[PDB]
């Protein structure tokens, strides 16, 4: 029995700039239990029929997890671009796997703002698929040298999602789990 | 979901003084630099002042230099502007704005407030 | 009576691409970055382009810009009737402080 409960029902999720990867293996993975669950706001699966997964086995199923705004959920898909897709978390054009998300306004938001969850705003170039960059160096915006101390035209690369109980839906927190699917198989239905 | 709310939009007889105040929410306040920007009626946008997060550096536009004072209180998430020695030339819609990132500074960026009309 | 120079107006037919020029001195644009704003009368200004050619989230790829020596421009493609607004150029000056251009009124 695959520990999906430790990936979907976890106490705390990582920030998008530093997302968590848990490898599910040597177990039985029931994917019907998570699909027919009305708790999910979206279940967009790529490469595979979301209903046939319960008949398939795979070699290694990686489960990535992070917290992003509702308006950005559409960026967690192959072929997409955007502030998250390009600098925080990128999927390959030949991605195979499921992108699962749900509203967590009752969990990652509090009165006066939940600013514990960061997201990279500045990066020199677009990152590669499944790359994870957690450097906290000062970003130089112009031709003038910052020397690693914030000041004129140079900024700290991360920002805070100001999550509050009264945010519009687009600005409410969403928890995202991405199940990437890929010799001998170890994860069968 | 960033908001900035300006107040103090009252009419002051020329040669008098006025203080404005800009409540902020929806973002980290203590790590951000902020600015004031004014729009004279029928004209474009003018830059007034920024104050960095730690009060390290403060700069004024030469039109308001020596008469306007900017200050902030990070424990109340509010920005203040004390304008003294008012001139009829200062009639404008005043706006509150923030910078792009944390720590650093340059110019008014993404979140602007609705602003408030000051008549002299 | 302004430091960054922009034409008072611009215009074009929907589906066409138009440009808004901005010019300045060596201490304005030559040696610092350019931001562009879009101001629709009745509401607050927003930030369209920053650091010469970068975009904030919410701004579509119909809006692009560039910097060349001391001059700068904003290119607006696929003109829609919803973009009939006043556009502004800004660069930090070394001797002078924060500079905003006169502003260009773009009409359909
Ligand atoms: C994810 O968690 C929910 C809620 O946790 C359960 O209830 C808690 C009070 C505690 O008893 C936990 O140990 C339980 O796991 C699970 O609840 C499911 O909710 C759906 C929709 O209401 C329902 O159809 C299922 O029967 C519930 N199953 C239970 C009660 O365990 C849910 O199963 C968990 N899902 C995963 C992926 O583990």
């Amino acid at each position: 029995l695959c520990p999906f409960g430790e990936v979907f029902n976890a106490t705390r999720f990582a920030s998008v700039y530093a997302w968590n990867r848990k490898r599910i293996s040597n177990c039985v993975a029931d994917y019907s239990v998570l699909y027919n669950s009305a708790s999910f706001s979206t279940f967009k699966c790529y490469g595979v029929s979301p209903t046939k997964l319960n008949d398939l086995c795979f070699t290694n199923v990686y489960a990535d997890s992070f917290v992003i705004r509702g308006d950005e959920v559409r960026q967690i898909a192959p072929g997409q671009t955007g502030k998250i897709a390009d600098y925080n978390y990128k999927l390959p054009d030949d991605f195979t796997g499921c992108v699962i998300a749900w509203n967590s306004n009752n969990l990652d938001s509090k009165v006066g703002g939940n600013y514990n969850y960061l997201y990279r705003l500045f990066r020199k170039s677009n990152l590669k698929p499944f790359e994870r960059d957690i450097s906290t160096e000062i970003y130089q915006a112009g031709s003038t040298p910052c020397n690693g101390v914030e000041g004129f035209n140079c900024y700290f690369p991360l920002q805070s999602y100001g999550f509050q109980p009264t945010n519009g839906v687009g600005y409410q927190p969403y928890r995202v789990v991405v199940l990437s699917f890929e010799a001998p198989a170890t994860v069968c239905g | 979901q960033v908001q900035l709310v300006e107040s103090g939009g009252v009419v002051v007889q020329p040669g008098g003084s006025l203080r404005l105040s800009c409540a902020a929410s929806g973002f980290t306040f203590h790590d951000h630099t902020m600015h004031w920007v004014r729009q004279a009626p029928g004209k474009g946008l003018e830059w007034v002042s920024l104050i960095t997060w730690n009060g390290g550096t403060i700069h004024y536009s030469d039109s308001v230099k020596g008469r306007f004072t900017i200050s902030r209180d990070n424990s109340k998430n509010s920005l203040y502007l004390q304008m003294n020695s008012l001139r009829t030339e200062d009639t404008a819609l005043y706006y509150c704005a923030k910078d792009l990132g944390r720590g650093g500074w340059y110019l008014p960026s993404d979140a602007w407030g609705q602003g408030t009309l000051v008549t002299v | 009576q302004s430091v960054l120079t922009q034409p008072p107006s611009a215009s074009g037919t929907p589906g066409q691409r138009v440009t808004i020029s901005c010019s300045g001195s060596s201490a304005n644009i030559g040696s610092n970055t350019v931001n562009w704003y879009q101001h629709l009368p009745g509401t607050a200004p927003k930030l369209l382009i920053y650091s010469n050619n970068q975009r904030p989230s919410g701004v579509p790829d119909r809006f692009s810009g560039s910097k060349s020596g001391t001059s700068a421009s904003l290119a607006i493609s696929g003109l829609q009737s919803e973009d009939e607004a006043d556009y502004y150029c800004a660069a930090w000056d070394d001797s002078l402080k924060g500079v905003f251009g006169g502003g260009t009124k773009l009409t359909v």
